[PDB]
C-alpha cells in the first residue's frame, strides 16, 4: 500500500494538509456568520485564539485556508491520483513529492505573515493594500506547485498515449488533462501580476503598483480558480458517484464535451469581476458577459447528465415513477449522499451566478451580502460537501484503514448539518445583499446601521450556531477515521469505485475531435489573446502605479 | 435496453442546449436592451482617466469640498466626489434632483467601494484612476453611501451621504 | 427502456429557479434605475 503505490502516501498528504487548513480556515466560520447576524462573538474568538487581531484578519485566513489552500490541495489529489488509478500507472514520483513540499513550504511561508497581523488584505489582497513580502512569495510557491501537478499529470498523459498509439484518451484521464490544460492557461494572470509586480513591490525593488492593470491580470485567473476548484469534484461526480448510486455513467461524450467547453470557456470571462470597474471599454465588458453566459452552459449540460445516470441508477434501485427513485438511493452512504444534497444547492448557486454576470443586472448585487450567498452555494458547499463526503471512500482506499458503522452515522450527521446550515445562510446573505447589506464587514461593530435586516440576521445567527456544531463533529469524524489503529488484510488492493460508462456507436466520430488536445488548447489560447490582449495592451503602455497602503 | 438509452440520451441533451441557448439569448437581448436605455449611465467610463492620487485633494477638481458640484449640461451637473480611508468629500454630497448627476470619483490611499443604497450607482474607485458614472435622481430625499470594497479597518464605518435637493 | 423524467424534472426546477432569480433581479434593477 506503502512502496507500490507510493502515490498513495504522497495523494494521502496533499489530503491532510488539505484538511488542515480547512479545519483551522473554518473556525472563522462561525464567528463571521455570527457577525452578520449582529452578535459580535469576536471578544470571545480573541480571548480564545489570542493571535488574532481583528475580524479582517480572521476573513484572510478563513479565505486564505479554504479558498486557496484547501481547494488547490485537494484539487491536486483527486486530479493526480484519479488518472494514475485508471491508468494504473506510477506518476514521477520525484516531481510528485517536489510539488507537496512546494507547497508545504508554501504554505508555512505565507502563514508566518498571516498570522501575524502582517497581511490582512483578504485572499483577493488589492493593491494598494500592501502585505508583507512572505505572504507574496509564499502565495507564488504555493502557486507555482500546481505547474509541477500540470508536467506530472502530462507525463502520463503523453505515457499512456505511447503504448496506445492511435487510441482515444480514457475518461477519467481526459477529463484530468483539459483541466490540467487549462488551470495552466488561466495560471499565467497570477502568475503574471505576481512576477511583474507583488513580488517587486513587497521586496522593496519598485514603490508603486496599477491597480486597474493588478486587479485585471488578477481577475484572468480567479475566475478560471472556481472552475478549478469545481472540476475535481465534477470528476468524482461524474465516475464514481453514478457507481455508489447504484447505476451507470449514462454518457461518456457528454462528460468529455462538457470538461473540453470548460477548457474553452473558463478563462476569457474576468471582466464579470470589473463590471464596476473603471476604464474598461463596455464593448468589451458586454462581450465578457455573452462568453460568461456561455460558460454556464457546461454546468448545465452536467445538471442532466447528473441528473440522468442518478434516475437510471435510481430506476435499478427499485425505483419507481415521477419521484419514487429518489427514495431509492444509498441514502444511509455519506458518500452518495454529501455531493447529491451538494447538486442541491448549486442548483441555486447556479441562479446567483448567471444574474451575477450579466452586466447591467450585477450592479443590484456586487460587493453585497449576496456574492458571499452565491459562491458559498458553489464551493463551501458542493465541493467541500463532495470533498467531505469523500473521506469515506478514499480514505479507507488510501490506508486500507475500513470505515465502521459509528463513523458512517457521524458522517451522515456532519453531512446533513453542513448542508442546511449552509443553506440557511444562503437565504440570510442573499436576503441581506438583496437589502443593500455589504459584504466583508465587521457589521456587527455597527449594531444600528443595518436595522431593516432584522430578519435575515436571524438566519445568519442561526447558519452559525448550526455549522458550528457542524465543524466540530467533522473534526470529531476526521480525526476518528485516521486514528483507530485498525489495518485490513485486503480492501487497499480493493480499488476506486469507478463506473460503468454506458458507450457505443456514434461517440467514435464526436469522441475523437473532441481528443484532439493539442488544437483545442490552441483554441484557448487564441481565445485568450482576443479577449484580454487588447485591454491589457491599452492598459500597459498607460501605466499608474501608486503607493501602497496598510490600514490595518 | 441498454443502447436504447444512450440515443435517448443524446436526443434530450440536444433539445435541452437549444433550450439552453435560446434562453440565455433572450436575457443577452434583454441585456443588450439596458445598453439603449437610461439605466446605462451606470456603467463607468471606458476611457483611462489618470490621475495622482498623493495630490488629488490639494489640487485641481478635488480640492475643496466646496467646489465638487459644477453645472456642465443644459440639465447636466457633473460632481466630483473623494472616497478616502474612511470617508467621502464632500459630506454630505449635495446635488439638484431630476438633472443628469455626473459623478467623478477617486481615491488618494486604497480602492474603496461607491454605493448608493437604493439606486444603482455601485462604482468601485480606485487610486489614481477615475470613475465616471451617470444618474437621475428622479424621487429626491436622503440617500446613503456604503464603502463596500474592504479598505482596511474602518471599513465597517466608512459611510456617506448623498443630498439630492428639489 | 425511455425518457429520462426525473432528469427532465430536475432540469425543470433548475430552469425555473434560474427565471425566478433572473426576471427577479431584472425587476430591481428598474426598480433602482
Ligand atoms: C467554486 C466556486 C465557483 C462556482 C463554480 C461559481 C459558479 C458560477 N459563478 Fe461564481 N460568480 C459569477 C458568475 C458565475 C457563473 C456564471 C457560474 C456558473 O458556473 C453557474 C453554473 C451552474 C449552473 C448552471 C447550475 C447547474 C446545477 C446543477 C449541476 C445541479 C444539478 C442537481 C441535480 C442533478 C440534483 C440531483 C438529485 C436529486 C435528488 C434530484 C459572477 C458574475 O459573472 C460573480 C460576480 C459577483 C460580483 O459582483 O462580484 C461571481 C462571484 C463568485 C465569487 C466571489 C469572488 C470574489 O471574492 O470576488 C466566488 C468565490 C465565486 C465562485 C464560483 N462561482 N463566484
Ligand atoms: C464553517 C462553515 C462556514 C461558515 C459558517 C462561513 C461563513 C462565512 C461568512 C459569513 C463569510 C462572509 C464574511 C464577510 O462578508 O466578510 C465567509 C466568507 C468567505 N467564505 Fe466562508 N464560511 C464557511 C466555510 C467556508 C468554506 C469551506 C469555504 C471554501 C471552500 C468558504 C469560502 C469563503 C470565501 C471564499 C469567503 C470570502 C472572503 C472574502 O471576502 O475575502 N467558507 N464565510
Ligand atoms: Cu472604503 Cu471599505
Ligand atoms: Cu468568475
Amino acid at each position: 500500500v506503502y512502496e507500490a503505490y507510493p502515490e498513495k502516501k504522497a495523494t494521502l498528504y496533499f489530503l491532510v494538509l488539505g484538511f488542515l487548513a480547512l479545519i483551522v480556515g473554518s473556525l472563522f466560520g462561525p464567528f463571521q456568520a455570527l457577525n452578520y447576524g449582529n452578535v459580535d462573538a469576536y471578544p470571545l474568538l480573541k480571548r480564545l485564539l489570542p493571535f488574532v487581531q481583528s475580524y479582517y484578519q480572521g476573513l484572510t485566513l478563513h479565505g486564505v485556508l479554504n479558498a486557496i489552500v484547501f481547494t488547490q490541495l485537494f484539487a491536486q489529489a483527486i486530479m493526480v491520483y484519479l488518472p494514475a488509478r485508471e491508468l494504473n500507472m506510477r506518476p514521477n514520483m520525484g516531481l510528485m513529492w517536489l510539488s507537496w513540499w512546494m507547497a508545504f513550504i508554501g504554505l508555512v511561508v505565507a502563514a508566518l505573515p498571516l498570522l501575524a497581523n502582517e497581511a490582512t488584505v483578504l485572499y483577493t489582497f488589492y493593491p494598494p493594500l500592501k502585505g508583507h513580502w512572505a505572504f507574496y512569495l509564499g502565495a507564488s510557491v504555493f502557486v507555482l506547485s500546481t505547474w509541477v501537478s500540470i508536467y506530472i499529470v502530462l507525463d502520463l498523459w503523453r505515457r499512456w498515449k505511447a503504448a496506445n498509439p492511435g487510441k482515444v484518451t480514457p475518461l477519467v484521464t481526459y477529463m484530468a488533462v483539459v483541466f490540467w490544460l487549462m488551470w495552466f492557461l488561466a495560471s499565467l494572470g497570477l502568475v503574471l501580476e505576481a512576477v511583474l509586480f507583488l513580488l517587486p513591490w513587497s521586496f522593496g525593488l519598485v514603490e508603486g503598483v496599477d491597480p486597474l492593470v493588478a486587479r485585471t491580470l488578477f481577475w484572468w485567473t480567479g475566475h478560471p480558480i472556481v472552475y478549478f476548484w469545481l472540476l475535481p469534484a465534477y470528476a468524482i461526480i461524474y465516475t464514481i458517484l453514478p457507481k455508489q448510486a447504484g447505476g451507470k455513467l449514462v454518457s461518456d461524450p457528454m462528460a468529455r464535451l462538457a470538461f473540453l467547453l470548460f477548457l474553452l470557456l473558463s478563462t476569457p470571462v474576468g471582466f464579470h469581476h470589473q463590471f464596476a470597474d473603471p476604464g474598461i471599454d463596455p464593448t468589451w465588458k458586454m462581450i465578457h458577459s455573452v462568453l460568461t453566459l456561455f460558460v454556464a452552459v457546461p454546468s448545465l449540460m452536467t445538471a442532466f447528465t447528473v441528473a440522468a445516470s442518478l434516475e437510471f441508477a435510481g430506476r435499478l434501485r427499485g425505483g419507481r415513477g415521477l419521484f419514487g427513485w429518489i427514495r431509492a438511493l444509498p441514502w444511509d452512504n455519506p458518500a452518495f449522499v454529501a455531493p447529491v444534497l451538494g447538486l442541491l444547492g448549486f442548483i441555486p448557486g447556479g441562479a446567483g451566478g448567471i444574474v451575477n454576470a450579466s452586466f447591467t443586472l450585477d450592479y443590484v448585487v456586487h460587493n453585497t451580502a449576496w456574492v458571499p450567498g452565491h459562491f458559498h452555494l458553489q464551493v463551501a458547499s458542493l465541493v467541500t460537501l463532495t470533498a467531505m463526503g469523500s473521506l469515506y471512500w478514499l480514505l479507507p482506499n488510501l490506508t486500507g484503514k475500513p470505515i465502521s458503522d459509528a463513523q458512517r452515522r457521524l458522517g451522515l450527521a456532519v453531512v446533513w448539518l453542513w448542508f442546511l446550515g449552509m443553506m440557511i445562510m444562503a437565504v440570510g446573505l442573499h436576503w441581506a445583499g438583496l437589502l443593500n447589506v455589504p459584504r466583508r464587514a465587521y457589521i456587527a461593530q455597527v449594531p444600528d446601521a443595518y436595522p431593516h435586516a432584522a430578519v435575515p440576521m436571524v438566519f445568519n445567527v442561526l447558519a452559525g450556531i448550526v455549522l458550528l456544531v457542524a465543524l466540530l463533529l467533522f473534526i470529531y469524524g476526521l480525526f476518528s477515521v485516521l486514528l483507530s489503529r485498525e489495518r485490513k488484510p485486503e480492501l487497499a488492493e480493493a480499488p476506486l469505485p469507478f463506473a460503468e460508462v454506458i458507450s457505443g456507436p456514434e461517440d467514435r466520430r464526436l469522441v475523437l475531435a473532441m481528443d484532439r488536445i493539442g488544437f483545442w488548447f490552441a483554441v484557448a489560447a487564441i481565445l485568450v489573446v482576443l479577449a484580454y490582449g487588447p485591454t491589457l495592451v491599452q492598459l500597459f503602455g498607460h501605466l499608474n502605479p501608486v503607493p501602497g497602503w496598510r490600514l490595518w | 435496453d441498454e443502447h436504447k438509452a444512450h440515443k435517448a440520451i443524446l436526443a434530450y441533451e440536444k433539445g435541452w442546449l437549444a433550450f439552453s441557448l435560446a434562453m440565455l439569448f433572450v436575457f443577452i437581448a434583454l441585456i443588450a436592451y439596458t445598453l439603449a436605455t437610461h439605466t446605462a449611465g451606470v456603467i463607468p467610463a471606458g476611457k483611462l482617466e489618470r490621475v495622482d492620487p498623493t495630490t488629488v485633494r490639494q489640487e485641481g477638481p478635488w480640492a475643496d469640498p466646496a467646489q465638487a458640484v459644477v453645472q456642465t449640461g443644459p440639465n447636466q451637473y457633473t460632481v466630483y466626489v473623494l472616497a478616502f480611508a474612511f470617508g467621502y468629500q464632500p459630506n454630505p454630497i449635495e446635488v439638484p434632483q431630476g438633472a443628469e448627476i455626473v459623478f467623478k470619483i477617486t481615491s488618494p490611499d486604497v480602492i474603496h467601494g461607491f454605493h448608493v443604497e437604493g439606486t444603482n450607482i455601485n462604482v468601485e474607485v480606485l487610486p489614481g484612476e477615475v470613475s465616471t458614472v451617470r444618474y437621475t435622481f428622479k424621487r429626491p430625499g436622503e440617500y446613503r453611501i456604503i464603502c463596500n470594497q474592504y479598505c482596511g479597518l474602518g471599513h465597517q464605518n466608512m459611510f456617506g451621504t448623498i443630498v439630492v435637493k428639489e | 427502456e425511455e425518457k429520462p423524467k426525473g432528469a427532465l424534472a430536475v432540469i425543470l426546477v433548475l430552469t425555473l429557479t434560474i427565471l425566478v432569480f433572473w426576471l427577479g433581479v431584472y425587476a430591481v434593477f428598474f426598480a433602482r434605475g
